[PDB]
């Protein structure tokens, strides 16, 4: 089946200054008929259901601020925060929804140092 | 893409596509060929010695040192060269 | 598996002709050794065990 | 053959053919008058009863040719040396190396 | 505490069968290998062969038919003979104990390795001075 790999296991960082994060799929999930990408961004907080941050692989959610930027096409990605917030520090995860089976990133831990 | 509720029987004993793979592997390792160049002028009298090397009688050298005549770039001159051939590679034609 | 040709050989140019060139075998560089392979015994035997089963 | 330097000095003594394969060089040496003794039994090992500083070649090397270096030399040292190599390519030698001579000041 | 005596005619005659012993100090005849060395007037040695009991019996590819290496196990001594003194054959002779070894180039189950051959000890000599 199609594979995500999220590049990093942990980003432990200070609040203020921004991270990057990438993801990358096995397979190129850009639907070349809609000329548009598929990617869900996640994000889970401890013991809570997780909510959307990016869909279309590079749209940001209503009820997101402007500090979130999905980015890249083809078949590697990057969430790029722009500035930490100690409401933001739980997991992210990437997932396709280009096929089924719906996979899932493996989840990368981003706490404060 | 994934296909549900799907079912096909499949056979790659009587399957196609193997054998347009096995053609088409042959014919464009042929293409390869056409620039190289042929040993038209190295199919000639190979006069050929054991290479130096301890000699044991029971075993037998693998390696052939035969030199021979080749012609050069002009076509008047020709050249005494030597090489290293493999046993595999040379048979002895019937002292000498 | 690994394999190899302990050899070290000279590759030598001989010309044939107008823009014809020939790589022969020059000197063999030090000893005369013969090319081989190896595999793992134990992972040979254990994949022979699974082939059996 | 001759390589003249102050006792208490280095000194090279060359024998022989360049190297084709494998070599294992044995070193001799003779007192006038006397059978030899040997000197260096491998490429670079030395026996109980002869000293350090007989520095020979490494065998294992292609195209070169068997040096023995012996800095420190010494008026006890002097006789005449010995190649005697043994080629992994070549076949076995039955004549010794040629007598290279040492004469000290 | 090993060395050798050897023991020959020291005067020697032509187109005869030449003799020479071998005693021994110490070391038995049975254990170790044995080897016999020739050299002239100021020439670099000449190793006749070595040899030993059980087939051991590798000689030098100069003579191949004329010389004849053993030991004599009932008096501890070792033996060599020759055929047909010349002039060249105006050398001292020595004995000795050889010892052996392994150099490994390459594969052991290929047969790629050598045996080399060492003379640790020497003899003292005996003059083979031909006059006729
Ligand atoms: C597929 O698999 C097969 C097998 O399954 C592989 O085949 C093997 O291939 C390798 C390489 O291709 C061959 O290696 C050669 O082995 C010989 C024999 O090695 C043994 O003997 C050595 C000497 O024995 C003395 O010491 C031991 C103590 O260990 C003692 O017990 C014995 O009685 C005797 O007194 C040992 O040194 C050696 O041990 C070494 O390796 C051990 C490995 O783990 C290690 O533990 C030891 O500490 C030590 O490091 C082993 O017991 C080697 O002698 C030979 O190495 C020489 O030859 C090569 C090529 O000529 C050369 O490049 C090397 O540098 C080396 O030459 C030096 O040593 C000579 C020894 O006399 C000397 O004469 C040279 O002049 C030179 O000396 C210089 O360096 C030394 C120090 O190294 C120094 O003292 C000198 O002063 C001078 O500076 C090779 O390594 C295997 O034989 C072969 N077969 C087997 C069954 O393994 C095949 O490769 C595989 N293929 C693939 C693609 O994977
Ligand atoms: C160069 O190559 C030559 C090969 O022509 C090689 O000579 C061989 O050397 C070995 C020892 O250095 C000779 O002796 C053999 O050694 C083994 C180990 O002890 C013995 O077991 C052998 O005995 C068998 O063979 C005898 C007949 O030769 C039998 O009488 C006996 O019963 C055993 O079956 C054997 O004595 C070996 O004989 C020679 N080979 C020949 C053809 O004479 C030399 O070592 C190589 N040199 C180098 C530097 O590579
Ligand atoms: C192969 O044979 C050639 C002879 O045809 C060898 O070349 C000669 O080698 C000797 C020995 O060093 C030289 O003196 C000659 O000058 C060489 N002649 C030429 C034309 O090169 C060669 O060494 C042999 N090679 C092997 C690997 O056996
Ligand atoms: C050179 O090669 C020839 C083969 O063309 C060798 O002749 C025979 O070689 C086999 C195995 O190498 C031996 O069993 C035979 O005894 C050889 N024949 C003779 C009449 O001896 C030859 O030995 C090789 N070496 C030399 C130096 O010529
Ligand atoms: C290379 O060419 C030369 C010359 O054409 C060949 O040498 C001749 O060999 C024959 C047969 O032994 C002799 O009768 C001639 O006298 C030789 N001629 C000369 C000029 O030497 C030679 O055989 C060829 N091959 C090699 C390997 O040298
Ligand atoms: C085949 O070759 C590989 C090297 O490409 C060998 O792997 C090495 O094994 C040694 C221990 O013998 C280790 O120290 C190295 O770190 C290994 N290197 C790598 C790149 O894996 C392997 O052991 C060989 N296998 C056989 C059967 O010879």
């Amino acid at each position: 089946d199609i594979v995500m790999t999220q590049s990093p296991d942990s980003l432990a960082v200070s609040l203020g200054e921004r991270v990057t994060l990438n993801c990358k799929s096995s397979q190129s999930l850009l639907a070349s008929s809609n000329n548009k990408n598929y990617l869900a961004w996640y994000y889970q907080k401890p013991g809570q259901a997780p909510k959307l941050l990016i869909y279309w692989a590079s749209t940001r959610e209503s009820g997101v601020p402007n500090r979130f930027s999905g980015s890249g096409s083809g078949s590697d990605f990057t969430l790029t925060i722009s500035g930490l917030q100690a409401e933001d520090v739980a997991v992210y995860y990437c997932q396709q929804y280009y096929t089924t089976p719906l996979t899932f990133g493996g989840g990368t831990k981003v706490e404060i140092k | 893409i994934h296909l549900e509720n799907v079912t096909e029987e499949f056979n790659m004993w009587k399957n196609n596509m193997v054998e347009q793979m096995h053609t088409d592997i042959i014919s464009l390792w042929d293409q390869s060929l056409k620039p190289c160049v042929k040993l038209t002028p190295l199919c000639v009298t190979l006069q050929c010695t054991n290479v130096t090397n301890n000699i044991t009688d029971d075993m037998r050298g693998e390696l052939k040192n035969c030199s021979f005549n080749m012609t050069t770039e002009l076509r008047d001159k020709k050249q005494k060269v030597y090489s290293l051939f493999y046993r595999l590679d040379v048979v002895q034609i019937n002292s000498n | 598996i690994n394999c190899t040709r302990p050899n070290n050989n000279t590759r030598k140019s001989i010309r044939i002709g107008p823009g014809q060139a020939f790589y022969a075998t020059g000197d063999i560089i030090g000893d005369i050794r013969q090319a081989h392979c190896n595999v793992s015994k134990a992972t040979w035997n254990e994949t022979l065990g699974k082939v059996v089963k | 053959t001759f390589v003249s330097v102050a006792p208490g000095q280095t000194a090279r003594i060359t024998c022989g053919e360049e190297s084709l394969g494998s070599r294992s060089v044995i070193w001799y040496q003779q007192r006038p008058g006397q059978a030899p003794s040997l000197i260096i039994y491998n490429n670079n090992d030395r026996p109980s009863g002869i000293p350090d500083r007989f520095s020979g070649s490494p065998g294992s090397t292609f195209g070169t040719t068997a040096t023995l270096t012996i800095t420190s030399v010494e008026a006890g040292d002097e006789a005449d040396y010995y190649c005697h190599i043994w080629d992994s390519r070549r076949p076995t030698n039955w004549v010794f190396g040629e007598g290279t001579t040492l004469i000290v000041l | 505490q090993v060395h050798l005596q050897e023991s020959g005619p020291g005067l020697v005659k032509p187109s005869e069968t030449l003799s020479l012993t071998c005693n021994v100090s110490g070391t038995l005849v049975r254990d170790n290998y044995w080897s016999w060395i020739r050299q002239p007037l100021g020439k670099q040695p000449e190793w006749i062969g070595y040899v030993h009991d059980s087939g051991d019996t590798n000689y030098n590819p100069s003579l191949k038919s004329r010389v004849h290496l053993s030991l004599d196990k009932s008096k501890n001594l070792v033996s060599l003979r020759l055929t047909g003194v010349t002039a060249a054959d105006s050398a001292i002779y020595y004995c000795a104990t050889t010892k052996h070894g392994r150099r490994i180039y390459g594969v052991v189950a290929f047969k790629e390795w050598f045996t080399y051959f060492y003379m640790d000890v020497w003899g003292k000599g005996t003059s083979v001075t031909v006059s006729s």
